[PDB]
């Protein structure tokens, strides 16, 4: 609806996703012809932006109140399951880090803080 | 797989870098939950903890499950006449003296 | 127009799992009552009620077995609690495909309209629940009565068939970020293993039903004797799909337990592992095992033994979950609130419904028992008092969650005792009318068989108390329920331990093994924006 | 308008009719239905 | 203009204000015969199963 | 910190506000901050009742003026069935076979061709 990205830096939403078009008697390319969600990561992967990360949690570091493990969210609540610093010692216990409070898992103990991005 | 002698020296080192009364109890709660009863060495250590954190009710809260976690009542009293000056020094009461 | 778009118009998968109650609740009164209709004929010999009509017996027993077997275990156990806790523990916003959600809801209303009038042009369908070919025909019954009645069994096999598609292709690639497919709860596991059979069976019964319809209306002669075919067959059609439905039923009720066994004793369950290969062995060995329904037909004598072999062998995977859950129940502290009460009457009454099933499993001792009520007693004890016990527990442990309003926990307990003595009441004296020889479905009766009769009469009127009962406890749920969370603390999900002091509790008061209760306790309609993280 | 009763189908506080008259009635409705369909099949085979 | 109008669709179907099954001018054609036999399609069938559970043929 | 402010608080403790709850733990706080043995007997029971007692989160389910409720409601649920399938019993259709002089004559046929030589026969049960 307005003019098209060529890279991500230059989205600020859906409106810049839209594309040029294909020419007549020519089977079109995807980058000539996608719109919604699916171009966005189409112009992550010609980079090596991975947009949707699937990368678990930090199992290296334990907790301590002056220095916790930072949990990144575009919300005030993220919903964290620790299982152990070992990464399978602990079982699972789920925990609801709050900007305005720290969760701290009452069988290991680390901490979790929120990180508002 | 652990030993005796192992158990009684881990819960030693837990319990000699807590710094909150949530790690105390914490730590406290899962030393009371192996088949193996806390050595008088290990119990001498929780209440320096207790003292550090400065709680009065969690000092007491200890030799009570004392009484639980130990089979017979001669054990009990073997307890108490070994963890004797560390009561009177810190200034720990029995629930049964307090009569709460 | 808001309503409309919201709850007929609808895509989210929790708000299909209340219509799914009220649906449930409706059809689980209605064969309720039929079945007090059934209790109160076969009280003393005579012809008490019905006045001389054997037919609007026979109906009544039919349209009692396919409104409870097909229209309130399975709504309940597949459409309020699949629908609304799968995408919340395994941590997805939606179900993959909503619209058939909504489909598979919404062809269950006009399968009710079908059976309801089954029932009243004509005589009726009288063939029991079991349709067997040379008496459903066109010489015993001609009308639009077993053709409109076996058009109810097609929409509820679409709907199950497209919500079975559906729970398996959502827990295959929506799951979180840190789930693999070994660390998934056990009731994800049951919704799997119960909709694998789900499509293995339904196409077998589909055909059988067919083939039926063309044998009475379009004069084809696959079940007609006088042509070159036999009813046998159709008993085949028939109970390659039966045998899988009965673990169907019960499947996603194991896992319900296993919760509130986790819960109330604050301990994990033992070996896990061991309890989702045990689920998978059961589900196997249902498909290969059909024939222990008819040895009575005319079958081989080698084939008899290799029924009575393959049928002995599932008391062995069930037996590692029961004492699993006696070892998981062994070290903790339990607490005896209203679910554990009924998890702990689940553990007794399924063992001794279940030791019935080894001595009918004989080819020897079948002999002595088909078609007797010892087969009614060893079913009712199993399915009255393990897939129901298991829905109200279900009911009592998740309803807080889901609605926010509290319920008495007095009234939750007279309703669990009255449940408890009259079913035990009603389903006992049919092992002894069953050993003495009274067959099945019978309206009328020998004069030796009265006095047991006067007595499974009586458990029912206690067991309709404890429905009304029930009916008071969610009013009493409904209205003033944000004022009985302080009467009692059972609704604490769970209590403080020894060392743990009542400060540090207020502050820190959930504690969970699954994402269910750490939600806000009306749960959002989009509970998930940013995506949750196991390590 | 998120709340505690606002994920159900009917509405049960701040309503003219009290909400026990819909209650009952629906439990009326599902333990009468087969007492009609048995009085209908009962009148149409001569039996009183 | 010619054949792409992929590129002219895309503009419309978003930012629309409407649903998509009644968002083009040409939805009409399509929605009002549809619910306008459905609406006399079960309206028969529950006309000759009331009409039916009495006894009348035809 | 007065007396009156801490003696006899098991049963004045449910009914203080929580602006008035939280002013009693942050002043035995910063008194166990000193050496003990210098602390009050009701201090040390006040500690202990606060933290580790029978309120709030610590009661128990049931009560003993429970349980009774559960008892007598469960008895007038069985009363009731009973009554009603009563009702259900002196209307009954009785047929002609369902008689001791009618029961009576059947066991001198089953006595006649010999039937239950082992356990016993009897057809009587008025
Ligand atoms: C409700 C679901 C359900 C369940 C759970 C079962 C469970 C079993 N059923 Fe099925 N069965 C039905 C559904 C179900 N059945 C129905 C509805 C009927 C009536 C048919 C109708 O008329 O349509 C029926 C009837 C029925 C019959 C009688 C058929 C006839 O009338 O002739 C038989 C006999 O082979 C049988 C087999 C079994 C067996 C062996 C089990 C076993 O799985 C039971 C297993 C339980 C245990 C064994 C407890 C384990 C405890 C242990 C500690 C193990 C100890 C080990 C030993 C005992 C060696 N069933
Ligand atoms: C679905 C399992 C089921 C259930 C629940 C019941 C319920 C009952 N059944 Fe059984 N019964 C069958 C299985 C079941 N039955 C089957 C399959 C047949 C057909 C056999 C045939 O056709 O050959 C049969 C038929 C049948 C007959 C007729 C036998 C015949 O004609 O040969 C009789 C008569 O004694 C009887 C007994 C009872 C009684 C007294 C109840 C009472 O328990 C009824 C009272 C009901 C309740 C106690 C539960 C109420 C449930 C709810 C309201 C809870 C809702 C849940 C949520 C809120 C989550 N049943
Ligand atoms: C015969 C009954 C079973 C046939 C259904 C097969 C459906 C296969 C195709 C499929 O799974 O896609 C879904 C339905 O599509 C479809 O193909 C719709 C078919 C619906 C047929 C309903 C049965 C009528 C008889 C998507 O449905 P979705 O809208 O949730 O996808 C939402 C995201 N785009
Ligand atoms: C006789 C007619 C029926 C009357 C039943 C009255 C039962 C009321 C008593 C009751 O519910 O007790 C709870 C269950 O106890 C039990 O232990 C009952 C057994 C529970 C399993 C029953 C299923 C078989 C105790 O519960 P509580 O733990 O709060 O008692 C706290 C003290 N220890
Ligand atoms: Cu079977
Ligand atoms: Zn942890």
């Amino acid at each position: 609806q307005f003019k098209t990205a060529t890279s991500i830096a230059e989205v600020e939403g859906l409106e810049n996703l839209v594309g040029p078009g294909a020419k007549t008697g020519t089977v079109p390319t995807d980058l000539e012809q996608a719109t919604g969600l699916e171009r966005y990561e189409l112009l992550g992967k010609l980079e090596g932006i991975e947009v949707f990360d699937e990368t678990p949690l930090e199992a290296v570091r334990k907790g301590t109140m002056k220095d916790p493990i930072l949990i990144d969210s575009y919300d005030d609540y993220r919903y964290v399951g620790c299982t152990g610093v070992p990464a399978d010692s602990h079982n699972i216990e789920w925990l609801k880090p709050t900007t305005e409070k720290n969760a701290r898992c009452w069988e290991c103990g680390s901490v979790y803080k929120l990180n508002f991005l | 797989e652990e030993t005796y002698e192992e158990f009684s020296q881990r819960y030693e080192k837990e319990f000699d870098e807590a710094y909150d009364l949530f790690e105390v109890q914490r730590v406290l709660n899962n030393c009371f939950s192996y088949d193996i009863v806390p050595s008088p060495a290990v119990i001498g250590k929780a209440l320096n903890a207790c003292r550090r954190v400065n709680d009065y009710a969690t000092a007491v809260r200890v030799f009570e499950g004392l009484k639980h976690k130990v089979e017979t009542k001669e054990q009990y009293d073997a307890y108490l006449e070994e963890l004797k000056d560390v009561r009177e020094e810190l200034g720990i009461d029995l629930k049964e003296e307090l009569f709460p | 127009m808001n309503y409309i778009n919201r709850w007929l118009f609808s895509t989210n998968a929790k708000d299909i799992a209340v219509l799914y109650f009220i649906f449930a609740l409706f059809c689980g009164l209605l064969g309720s009552i039929m079945s007090l209709i059934l209790r109160l004929e076969l009280s003393a010999p005579g012809n008490q009620i019905l006045m001389g009509n054997h037919q609007l017996f026979n109906v009544v027993a039919t349209a009692h077995a396919v409104l409870m077997v097909f229209f309130l275990v399975m709504p309940a156990a597949i459409g309020f609690f699949g629908n609304y806790l799968l995408p919340l523990m395994i941590g997805a916003s939606d179900m993959s495909f909503a619209r058939l959600n909504n489909i598979s809801f919404w062809l269950l209303p006009p399968a009710l309209v079908s059976l309801l009038a089954s029932a009243l042009i004509e005589n009726g369908a009288g063939t029991g629940w079991t349709v067997y070919p040379p008496l459903a025909g066109v010489q015993s019954h001609s009308g639009p009565s077993v053709d409109l009645a076996i058009f109810a069994l097609h929409l509820t096999s679409i709907s199950s068939l497209l919500g079975a598609i559906n729970f398996i292709t959502t827990t295959l690639n929506m799951r979180t970020i840190g789930m693999t497919m070994s660390k998934l709860p056990l009731f994800v596991w049951a919704v799997v293993f119960t909709s694998i059979l789900l499509l293995l069976s339904l196409p077998v019964l589909s055909a059988g039903v067919t083939l039926l319809l063309l044998d009475r209306n379009f004069n084809t002669s696959f079940f007609e004797p006088a042509g070159g075919g036999d009813p046998i067959l159709y008993q085949h059609l028939f109970w390659f799909f039966g045998h899988p439905e009965v673990y169907i039923l019960i499947i996603p009720g194991f896992g319900i337990i296993s919760h509130i066994v986790s819960t109330y004793s604050k301990k994990p369950v033992f070996g896990a592992i061991g309890m989702v290969y045990a689920m998978g062995s059961i589900g196997f060995l249902g498909l290969l095992v059909w024939s222990h329904h008819m040895y009575t037909v005319g079958l081989d004598v080698d084939s008899r033994a290799y029924f009575t072999s393959a049928t002995m062998v599932i008391a062995v995977p069930t037996g590692i979950k029961i004492f699993s859950w006696l070892a998981t129940l062994y070290g903790g502290s339990i607490r005896y609130t209203t679910p554990m009460l009924y998890a702990f009457a689940f553990l007794f009454l399924f063992t001794v419904g279940g030791l019935s099933g080894v001595v009918l499993s004989n080819a020897s001792l079948d002999i002595a028992f088909h078609d007797t009520y010892y087969v009614i007693g060893h079913f009712h004890y199993v399915l009255s008092l393990g897939a129901v016990f298991s829905l109200f527990a279900g009911y009592y442990y998740w309803s807080p969650l889901i609605t926010g309003l509290y319920y008495n926990n007095n009234l939750a307990n007279i309703q669990f005792w009255l449940l408890f003595i009259g079913t035990n009441v009603t389903f006992f004296p049919m092992h002894f009318l069953g050993l003495n020889g009274m067959p099945r479905r019978i309206p009328d009766y020998p004069d030796a068989f009265a006095g047991w009769n006067a007595i499974s009469s009586f458990g029912s009127l206690i067991s309709i108390i404890s429905v009304i009962l029930f009916a008071y406890v969610i009013y009493d749920q409904l209205v003033n329920g944000l004022t009985n969370k302080q009467l009692s603390t059972n609704s604490l999900f769970k209590n403080p331990d020894f060392i743990e002091s009542n400060i540090i509790f207020n502050d820190n008061s959930i504690k969970s093994s699954s994402i269910d209760f750490l939600l806000t306790s009306p749960p959002l309609p989009h509970t998930f924006n940013t995506p949750a993280i196991q390590s | 308008d998120v709340g505690p009763y606002s994920n159900l189908p009917f509405k049960v506080k701040n309503r003219r009719v009290p909400y026990a008259v819909p209650h009952f009635l629906f439990f009326a409705i599902g333990m009468g239905i087969p007492f009609f369909a048995c009085y209908v099949q009962l009148k149409r085979s001569g039996s009183i | 203009t010619a054949t792409e109008k992929i590129i002219e669709l895309q503009k419309f179907y978003q930012s629309t204000n409407k649903p998509i099954y009644a968002a083009h001018p040409r939805s009409k054609y399509y929605l009002i015969p549809y619910f306008g036999l459905l609406g006399v399609s079960v309206a028969a069938t529950l006309f000759y199963t009331g009409r039916a559970c009495f006894g009348i043929k035809d | 910190l007065s007396n009156a402010t801490v003696t006899n608080l098991e049963k004045r403790w449910e009914d203080l506000p929580e602006t008035d709850q939280k002013d009693i733990i942050s002043q035995l706080s910063e008194r166990q901050k000193l050496p003990w043995k210098d602390l009050t007997l009701s201090e040390k029971k006040a500690a202990w009742y606060i933290s580790f007692g029978e309120w709030g989160p610590r009661r128990p389910v049931h009560t003993k003026e429970d349980k009774l409720y559960i008892f007598w409601g469960t008895v007038i649920g069985i009363v009731i069935s009973a009554t009603i399938f009563g009702a259900f019993r002196y209307n009954r259709n009785v047929p002609k076979t369902m008689n001791r002089e009618w029961q009576a004559a059947s066991d001198e046929y089953l006595k006649s061709k010999n039937a239950e030589p082992f356990t016993g026969y009897s057809q009587i049960q008025s």
